[PDB]
């Protein structure tokens, strides 16, 4: 597995990159071109592609 | 002591993790899932037994005295059904090589009477 | 184990307690007598001087060092600590070792 | 550090927690799964045994969210939740013991197969049974012209 | 044939031996030694008759 | 399908709870149903085998006994042997066959008609874990102290386990074990008559 | 190569074995359990709560701070004499690692 | 370094009964070269000789 995904916005490869902060349970995906930032809980057996998989279900769900 | 077993919720099946009613000092079974709650039994959550005190006829099925590939002895009458005829083997299994004990089994047909030496 | 602690106790009964070498709640186990006295007068001085010794020796605002200053913590510290994990699983490795060696006779 | 037992499926970049496994073939409550792995609820040993795996994996409790996480892993990172989904019923269907079936509705039949894998895992483990030797021959097959 | 006699007898000796130490070790008579379990014991004697 | 037409049960109409007892079956590797007699079961087979019924000569069958499963082999690449099937302690090999073999030439009796009647078996490298067998019909016979008395098949003859070069040597037996095994590797460089 | 009369005699020379060999808990424990007692006066186990009660009534250390929770350990005898030790040690070695 | 192993189910080879720890099972060879070798004589001393 891999950890930089393409920005689901501003179309950038490997421009989204990940924060998991074990403590509070939640997980941070950034996009630094865009400055698109998405917010989702994590558990311990989430990983940075699970994360990711999220927002685009977000970004999807919102643009419905 | 004896060994514990799970036990499963009535709402998921889920199996019911222990915690403790504090405010009572009671021990509770609960799940972590639905939100149902149990009283315990047992007051004992864990066991070890570090020196693997297992006894093997548990293990034994009444069928072992058909192999043909495996000895029959004359000796030792069956005690149950007092028949004339039964296998015998040792006990073969891990944490067990040492004790070449024989474990005998009556041969007749449904009587099954298991039983050592 | 014949021996008893006999220390004199707070509520003026003498320890019973049969531990070989030491009585937990009197440390280094002497000979004493029916009332308690050790009969080495020099372990009663040593006893005596023991016992001296020990006799003589933004506040409205939560402080995060009460957590970190606690048994718990200090205890969670020791246990989960890169070092202590490693030998755990080295020893549970070595149970593996002889599970392994649960086949003697045959190939295995 | 209790023992977790895992799988290595075809085609999916990761170890995969088996009760996710079984979570993902619609046998979702815990009790069906350990219907289909312990044969005999009287063994204490083996129900301690599996114990901890059932707990490495109490957070995915339904089979589209297993779904979900076995295809996040696999092919490629950016792709629709359906596409996603497709992936891991493909996966678990047509590459995942294939000789139990690739026809659909070999659910009941890959779920009993991989039950007996963690079976005669778990007895290997409490030593019930002997490890596979790999010079006997009944273990080998000859392979002519 | 008289030699040929002596080395049937003390080939059945060794075998009536050892099967007088396998009953033992059925019967739970046979105890380790120093330093090995009761499987090495027994074919260290078995081996050593 | 013979085992549908059986008390077979398939996999996808059982109750989880009935497992524990009953055994397993394995066709190819794949758990296929579970039954409840497993005994009848296999007699059943192995005489169905015996007749070349629908079950085919090579078709190896395993019964594991202290765990209950029952496996059955049809794949390829398996190796196997002919052997004797005995009886109570018996051969079932009469000498109506030998006088039929005899001449082979005129009844056209072969060697297939001797497997077709119930006589000889291929037992595979797997199958033989569970079966006794006599190197010759002499264990069979009552001894003073009976050795096994339960057997369950004979060796054709004892110097067929041996090979094409092996099989030249003569009293092989007599000699020390890289004696026949370097010679088995020098039957190959001889000159004769190559064809 | 033992020095003294200890290369004579059997006893002194297996008294320096012992205490050369490594010994962790492992080797000296039969089995534990991890029970739920709130109340020492009256444990879930009958066989215990003699010495049980002989111990918690006087108190040099505190009831109230004691959590409900317990650990129990069971030795083993011939394990336990064949190191030629005493609880009393082992008491002594636990109240020293984690105070 | 060990006797012949039970490379069957604790079976040496198929011609004897399980759990025998005999002589004659576990490979010992009662014979002289000039005797000759039983057959599972022969394929024990083979063994050794691999
Ligand atoms: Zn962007
Ligand atoms: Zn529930
Ligand atoms: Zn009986
Ligand atoms: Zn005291
Ligand atoms: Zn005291």
């Amino acid at each position: 597995l891999e950890t930089q995904f393409t920005c689901p916005f501003c179309n950038h490869e490997k421009s989204c990159d990940v924060k998991m902060d074990r403590a509070r349970n939640t997980g941070v995906i950034s996009c630094t071109v865009c400055l698109e930032e998405f917010q989702t809980p994590i558990t311990y057996l989430s990983e940075p592609v699970d994360v990711y998989s999220d927002w685009i279900d977000a970004c999807e769900a919102a643009n419905q | 002591p004896g060994f514990v077993g799970i036990r499963f919720c009535q709402e998921c099946n889920n199996m019911l993790y222990p915690k403790e009613d504090k405010e009572n000092r009671i021990l509770l079974y609960a799940c972590r899932n639905c939100d149902y709650q149990q009283e315990a039994d047992n007051s004992c959550i864990y066991v070890n037994k570090i020196t693997h005190e297992v006894d093997e006829l548990t293990q034994i099925i009444a069928d072992v005295s058909q192999d043909p590939t495996l000895p029959r002895t004359e000796d030792h009458p069956c005690q149950k059904c007092g028949h004339k005829e039964a296998v015998f083997f040792q006990s073969h299994s891990a944490r067990a090589e040492d004790a070449m004990r024989l474990y005998y089994v009556c041969t007749a047909p449904h009587c099954g009477h298991r039983w050592t030496e | 184990v014949q021996h008893w602690c006999r220390a004199p106790r707070p509520d003026g009964r003498l320890c019973e307690r049969q531990d070989r070498l030491k009585c937990p709640f009197h440390g280094k186990i002497v000979p004493r007598d029916d009332e308690g006295r050790p009969l080495d007068p020099e372990d009663r001085a040593r006893e005596q001087r023991r016992q001296l010794q020990k006799q003589e020796r933004y506040p409205s605002l939560t402080n995060l060092k009460a957590q970190a200053d606690t048994a718990r913590a200090r205890i969670g510290r020791k246990v989960f600590a890169k070092a202590a994990v490693r030998r755990v699983v080295a020893a549970m490795n070595r149970m593996d070792q002889k599970k392994h060696e649960k086949f003697s006779n045959q190939f295995n | 550090i209790g023992q977790r037992i895992v799988a290595t499926l075809p085609y999916i970049k990761q170890e995969v927690p088996i009760i996710i496994v079984f979570r993902a073939l619609g046998f979702v409550s815990d009790r069906d799964i350990l219907e289909h792995i312990i044969y005999d609820f009287e063994d204490p040993e083996m129900m301690e045994m599996v114990k901890p795996s059932l707990d490495e994996a109490f957070v995915i409790q339904e089979q589209n969210v297993a779904l979900n996480f076995i295809g996040s892993r696999g092919a490629k990172p950016g792709v629709t939740k359906e596409k996603r989904i497709k992936y891991a019923k493909e996966v678990l269907q047509k590459e995942m013991l294939p000789h139990v079936g690739v026809s659909d509705f070999c659910e009941t039949k890959k779920a009993y197969f991989l039950g007996y894998m963690v079976h005669r895992l778990l007895l290997a483990a409490l030593g019930r049974r002997e490890l596979d030797d790999r010079d006997h021959y009944g273990n080998k097959r000859l392979d002519l012209a | 044939s008289k030699t040929y006699q002596d080395i049937q007898n003390t080939i059945k000796k060794a075998k009536q031996d050892v099967i007088e130490v396998i009953e033992k070790a059925h019967n739970n008579e046979l105890e380790p030694t120093p330093g090995n379990t009761l499987r090495q014991t027994f074919e260290n004697q078995v081996n050593r008759i | 399908e013979f085992l549908e037409e059986w008390s077979m049960e398939n996999l996808e109409e059982i109750s989880p709870a009935a497992i524990a007892d009953a055994t397993k079956i394995f066709v190819n590797g794949c758990w296929v149903g579970i039954h409840k007699d497993p005994e009848q079961l296999m007699n059943t087979l192995r005489k169905l085998r015996r007749q070349m019924d629908i079950i085919v000569s090579e078709v190896s069958m395993i019964r594991d006994i202290r765990e209950r499963e029952i496996r059955i082999y049809t794949d390829a690449g398996r190796i196997c042997r002919p052997l004797l099937i005995v009886e109570k302690q018996k051969l079932l090999l009469k000498k109506r066959h030998i006088d039929q073999l005899k001449e082979r030439e005129y009844n056209n009796y072969s060697w297939q008609d001797l497997v077709a009647s119930g006589v000889v078996e291929y037992i595979d490298t797997l199958e033989e874990e569970t079966v006794m067998l006599a190197m010759t019909p002499d264990d069979l016979q009552e001894k003073e102290v009976a050795y096994c008395s339960t057997y369950t098949h004979c060796e054709i003859h004892p110097s067929m386990i041996l090979g094409v070069c092996a099989s030249i040597i003569p009293f092989p037996d007599h000699n020390q074990s890289p004696r026949n095994t370097y010679q088995s590797a020098m039957g190959k460089q001889a000159m004769g008559v190559y064809i | 190569f033992l020095l003294g009369q200890s290369a004579r005699d059997a006893e002194r020379a297996k008294d320096i074995l012992c205490r050369l060999e490594h010994t962790t808990l492992r080797k000296v424990t039969a089995n534990t359990a991890i029970y739920y007692d709130p109340n020492p006066q009256s444990t879930v186990v009958a066989e215990d709560q003699e010495w049980v009660n002989v111990y918690y009534e006087m108190p040099d250390f505190d009831v109230a701070r004691i959590s409900p929770w317990l650990l129990r350990v069971e030795l083993d005898r011939k394990h336990m004499t064949d190191r030629k030790l005493t609880m009393e040690q082992i008491a002594e070695k636990i109240n020293a690692g984690f105070g | 370094g060990k006797r012949i192993p039970f490379g069957f189910k604790h079976r040496t080879l198929p011609h004897f009964i399980k759990d025998d720890y005999g002589p004659e099972s576990r490979g010992f060879v009662e014979n002289s070269y000039l005797a000759g070798l039983t057959p599972t004589e022969f394929f024990f001393h083979a063994m050794g000789g691999r």
